[PDB]
């Protein structure tokens, strides 16, 4: 029983770590209002400013975008070759049904 | 017989090929559902930019919005620094801590897991114990506990 | 799990909560001059306009990434039961050349 | 990029006085979202830290269930482990025969 509770602690501690890890992990985002936050500081004209965070935004979307379509192109390759197994399998299947 | 010995054989290969093909759909449709809730994420960020640009008259209220939030994450950061005690730490990186701990904390709830059950059937009786000993030394001869 | 998501729905709306109360305490100094004013509405008939037909635009495409992401969809079923046929003719296609 | 290059004008001369209905916003958006119509800038304050703390309970009884639900989970883990060791060994089986 004591060395249980002592577990229990130890996976409170755990706990709690993993919680903060995943905290940070949602908050992953607002690291990059960084700018936004020194943006807001300008307290003056600033639209150039939102113009160039919107062309990195645009940058880092396309580079997004064609790493979701390779990706994309990967799974589907993936998808047809284990399809193409199923139909072997039954096939072979079925001719062992027979012999 | 033999040709049936053969079909037999292929039918296993193509079970193994199957599950390993299985395997690497799963993790490829795992990464496909991660970069499609990135590059989403990423897309939603630059439609707020436009319109921010566009509705120049939103006033840099989400702008406030937004250095709040980076606040709120410096503080977590720092929070998270101290509880995980890693002021070695990035947001970048902090994955790789983040997976590290799940293992750790799966490696304690598995131990607690097992702790649970032995405290479970520890409500035994002081008697079970007692019979159960006695009946390996009669068996074997004196014996620990321990190595009962 | 049934009380954990319960659990987790109210640490999210106390989360949120608490944001809000930050909210307020950052705005503090804005609401100081809450006194000032400024013209408004200049050319808000033009911007109105245009703002509708932009939200017409945005409709348009957002229907329009529904029916692009649907249509992969079923493309990619299409393929799926494809790539079992084609195995299934060249199996046969090579066994009558064999026979 | 239209609409923007058209209010180009009209929206840099803000003059920092059409900045606080932000700040109306907010406080309104707070007064329904928290159950506090007395809600003040001035006694908010009180509020922020009451509501805090709420939420570091929240967040604590939040653990304290997901220790149970994760062990519990890995208990069923284990159950059905020993369900599919069963049904490879023999075939298609009830737990209760397990």
């Amino acid at each position: 029983q004591q060395d249980y509770e002592t577990a229990k602690h130890s996976q409170h501690q755990a706990k709690q770590q993993a919680f903060a890890l995943v905290e940070i992990v949602q908050r992953r985002v607002h690291f990059s209002y960084s700018d936004s936050a020194g943006m807001l500081s300008e307290n003056a004209d600033l639209n150039d400013k939102l113009r160039q965070r919107l062309e990195h935004a645009e940058s880092d979307r396309s580079r997004a975008r064609e790493q979701l379509r390779q990706q994309q192109a990967q799974y589907s390759q993936f998808n047809q070759v284990l399809a193409s197994l199923k139909s072997s399998y039954e096939t072979k299947q079925d001719m062992l049904k027979e012999l | 017989q033999e040709k049936i010995d053969r079909y037999q054989v292929d039918l296993e290969e193509l079970s193994y090929r199957l599950e390993e093909q299985t395997d690497v759909v799963e993790e490829a449709g795992e990464l496909q559902a991660e970069y499609e809730a990135r590059t989403e994420a990423t897309e939603q960020e630059v439609d707020e930019l436009k319109s921010q640009l566009a509705d120049y008259q939103q006033a840099l209220d989400v702008q406030q919005t937004r250095a709040i939030q980076y606040q709120q994450a410096l503080q977590a950061l720092e929070r998270a620094r101290e509880l995980c005690r890693l002021p070695d730490l990035s947001v970048d990186n902090a994955e790789e801590w983040l997976e590290t701990f799940q293992a750790k904390e799966q490696q304690a709830t598995e131990a607690l897991l097992a702790l649970e059950q032995k405290l479970s059937v520890a409500d035994a009786a002081h008697n079970q114990f007692e019979q159960a000993y006695q009946l390996v030394k009669n068996i074997v001869g004196e014996t620990s506990r321990s190595e009962a």
